[PDB]
RNA sequence: CAAGUCUGGGCUAAGUGGUAAAGGAUGUGGCGCCGCGAAGACAGCCAGGAGGUUGGCUUAGAAGCAGCCAUCCUUUAAAGA
RNA sequence: UCGAUGUCGGCUCGUCGCAUCCUGGGGCUGAAGAAGGUCCCAAGGGUUGGGCUGUUCGCCCAUUAAAGCGGCACGCGAGCU
């Protein structure tokens, strides 16, 4: 699918998500981004349909950069269970995303596939997306 | 370029920077001042120079000072810079990381393939009156797999670096083919 | 063919949910437990009402109607190939496509006719030519 | 090309052509003849060698038509400096053919007319360009 | 026709406003969209 | 229903106000920085709107207009492989 | 609510919602006509009789313009069974 090879620990608290990304703000790899308006868990479904989305719609062409990974598990109970009795069982990952975060980046593309392309892979995530460029972005040092 | 500056009392940070006025403060191993340069003319010459030309910086006192910035902290969400840092210099010879333009066309998009162009901007210690630009590097020999890379370039006279050499300066890499799917 | 799926996504499934029968309480009568699983392109039905719950027992009742699709979309895995191969297999004495014969030594080929001398040497793979003349009798007639 | 409501332009073959397959039935279809251009037709493909011949058509609607014969294309007068008889299934960097500098030159006394440019090089630099679709090289 | 996302299909495709709802003028009629 | 239909500057035309999301639209109002404007098209209105060349390959057919690849050059006021 | 709120189904009596099964308008159609499909507006009024099973739900027989899906303590036992 897209989960992690390796974990120490099954299960893991819920958590949450208060504002500001900490790190990912800028570009650093590609020339155009996707970047994330509104904080959520990103399943790993998510991620993956919309890379496909993206090699399908400019068939052979650019590469593809995916800046985030799914290594929290999701945990559901079973149906027509009560509650109670354990922790649920691991249904798949999810990444969780704040906002800020640069989720996507495109190279070797011209504008118009890289705008179109982006402006589809949004239609795929829970939340609001904005494209951006590369100018300030260049943290180097 | 150029560009007026103020003088910052220290008041009020986070109102000054609405106002119209963007923090920083420049600095280097001598005398240290804090001031406000307005997002206005900072953001258009900014994003056009950089932190590879120098800029000036007339103050209430003349004093045009010639100057690079070294940090840029932004606002995470919504983009947006909250401060700046700017060097001064002198004749000094210091550090910079310098534009990279690779004109060329490497055999590595013919049958797919896209430069990564990984460390477009390589930092180099040199001079005031040594400053360039655009330090072209050729491209149009770089085949699909096998790639150029570390400081094995041309370092006009003067150009005393501080890489490895070794640093992935870019790479060819194969394209995106649709033909993929799995499981299992 | 090889591969082995039938993923019959639920997209031509009608499932209903009718009120148990039975023994049970206030609860089998007043809970919609029985469902009953309708396999639409087909007109096949399967119902389920061995537990007290639905989500259950229409994955029980699935796992039944995949068990029967299962026998019925392979019967026709072999009913499309029992008549697929052709006719020629009655093994009697009257149906033969070709006789070797080592006593006088020849091999008579019934369908184009022809009589080859060298039996014992057929038998060792020189079939080049009377499979090149196999492939226009055969071919020949459609 | 000339004028319209009523015209074809096709590449005829070489030696025969009277029948339907390259594109024998396609200008009957917009009005055609089989006894105006097959055999009081082929007195100048006798001439002009073989492999293709440009020739087009132009209806009238009474058997009346502007045979201009035109010089092959040059797709395939590049297979004839070169080698190749196909050229290539995707042209770019590699190419099962090759043709120097001169080699470009040598078809510039067949191709002369119609081109736009009575001379040499300001119409050789077109067939240059006619050399990165097939991809046959340019050996420099 | 009726649907929540309308936008403009062909070039010739015009986003006319009438009766407070969001309708799409076209040549032909299968572009014909009215928001709602 | 006791106490201003008070004063000054704005915004909204939906009864929004007086429930709701992804997402859509030249709805309005105010700000931006870029074009390009007597080499006076911003839209209509007159005429043009080309040749190698139908680029190759693939294909019953693929002539700019199924798709894959390359994607230059020439004639002119201009016109794309 | 356990110092009591009778629980399936049928019968009787209905009434309300629309995300409409007919009937009435209408836009597309791969709408020639006729007959179909999908979608929008619109309940005012209709929505049959049997075989089987306690059945609801279903399958089936013969029709019909259609034999709609739901709410009302999966309405209704101080009305019946
Ligand atoms: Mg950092
Ligand atoms: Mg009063
Ligand atoms: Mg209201
Ligand atoms: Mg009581
Ligand atoms: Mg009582
Ligand atoms: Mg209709
Ligand atoms: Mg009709
Ligand atoms: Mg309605
Ligand atoms: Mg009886
Ligand atoms: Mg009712
Ligand atoms: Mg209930
Ligand atoms: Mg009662
Ligand atoms: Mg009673
Ligand atoms: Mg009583
Ligand atoms: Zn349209």
């Amino acid at each position: 699918m897209l989960m992690p090879r390796r974990m120490k620990y099954r299960k893991q608290q819920r958590g949450r998500l208060k504002g500001a990304t900490k790190g990912g703000d800028y570009v650093a790899f590609g020339d155009y981004g996707l970047v994330a308006l509104e904080p959520a868990w990103i399943t790993a479904q998510q991620i993956e349909a919309a890379r496909v989305a993206m090699v399908r719609h400019f068939r052979r062409g650019g590469k593809i950069f995916i800046r985030i990974f799914p290594d929290k598990p999701y945990t559901k109970k079973p149906l027509e269970v009560r509650m109670g009795k354990g922790k649920g069982n691991v249904e798949g990952y999810v990444a969780v995303v704040k906002p800020g975060r640069v989720m996507f980046e495109v190279a070797g593309v011209t504008e118009e596939q890289a705008m179109e392309a982006l402006r589809i892979a949004g239609h795929k995530l829970p939340i609001k997306t904005k494209i951006v460029r590369r100018d300030a972005y260049d943290e180097a040092q | 370029y150029r560009l007026k500056a103020y003088y910052r009392e220290g008041e009020k940070p986070s109102a000054l920077r609405r106002a119209g006025k963007l923090p920083g403060v420049m600095y280097n191993r001598h005398l240290n001042r804090k001031v406000y340069v307005d997002l206005v003319e900072f953001d258009k010459v900014f994003r056009q120079a950089s932190i590879h030309h120098v800029i000036v910086l007339e103050l209430p006192d003349g004093q045009s000072l010639p100057t690079l910035v070294r940090q840029v902290n932004l606002d995470k969400r919504r983009r947006r810079p909250e401060h700046v840092d700017f060097f001064v210099l002198s004749d000094e010879p210091v550090e910079m990381y310098v534009p990279l333009r690779f004109v060329g066309t490497p055999a590595g998009v013919r049958a797919g393939g896209v430069l990564q162009e990984i460390h477009r901007d390589i930092l180099v210690k040199v001079s005031p009156r040594n400053i360039p630009e655009f330090i072209e590097v050729d491209v149009s020999g770089l085949e699909i797999g096998d790639s150029l890379h570390a400081s094995d370039l041309k370092l006009p006279p003067g150009v005393e670096l501080a890489v490895s050499p070794e640093e992935t300066i870019a790479a060819v890499v194969p394209p995106e083919d649709v033909e993929k799917l799995a499981e299992e | 063919d090889e591969e082995v799926e039938v993923v019959l996504k639920p997209e031509e499934l009608r499932i209903d949910v009718m009120r148990a029968s039975g023994p049970g309480g206030q609860g089998v009568n007043t809970t919609d437990s029985a469902v009953r699983v309708v396999h639409l392109p087909t007109g096949i039905t399967v119902t389920c009402q061995t537990t007290r719950s639905q989500i259950k027992n229409k994955e029980l009742a699935l796992k039944i109607l995949k068990a029967r699709l299962y026998e019925l979309e392979r019967k026709k895995r072999e009913e499309e190939l029992k008549a697929l191969r052709g006719e020629v297999r009655p093994i009697e004495w009257g149906s033969q496509i070709r006789s070797y014969v080592l006593d006088k030594n020849y091999v008579k080929d019934h369908r184009t006719g022809l009589m080859r001398h060298d039996p014992e040497n057929v038998l060792d793979g020189d079939l080049m030519d009377l499979i090149w003349a196999g492939l226009e009798w055969k071919a020949g007639r459609r | 090309m000339k004028k319209v409501v009523a015209v074809v332009k096709l590449q005829l073959p070489a030696g025969k052509a009277t029948p339907a397959p390259p594109v024998g039935p396609a200008l009957g279809q917009h009005g055609a003849n089989i006894m105006e251009f097959v055999k009081a037709f082929n007195a100048a493909t006798a001439n002009m060698g073989d492999a293709i011949v440009p020739v087009e058509i132009t209806i009238y609607a009474d058997r009346s038509f502007t045979f201009v014969t035109k010089t092959p294309p040059a797709s395939y007068l590049i297979r004839k400096a070169a080698g190749l008889e196909k050229g290539a299934h995707k042209p770019g960097r590699e190419k099962v053919g090759r043709i120097t500098w001169e080699q470009v030159l040598e078809i510039a006394k067949q191709k002369m007319p119609d081109l736009n440019t009575t001379d040499l090089e300001a119409a050789a630099r077109m067939i240059a360009g006619s050399a990165r679709s097939m991809g046959v090289e340019v050996v420099g | 026709k009726v649907r929540a996302s309308v936008k403009r299909i062909c070039d010739k495709c015009k986003v006319i406003r009438r009766h407070g709802r969001v309708y799409v003028i076209c040549e032909n009629p299968k572009h014909k969209q009215r928001q709602g």
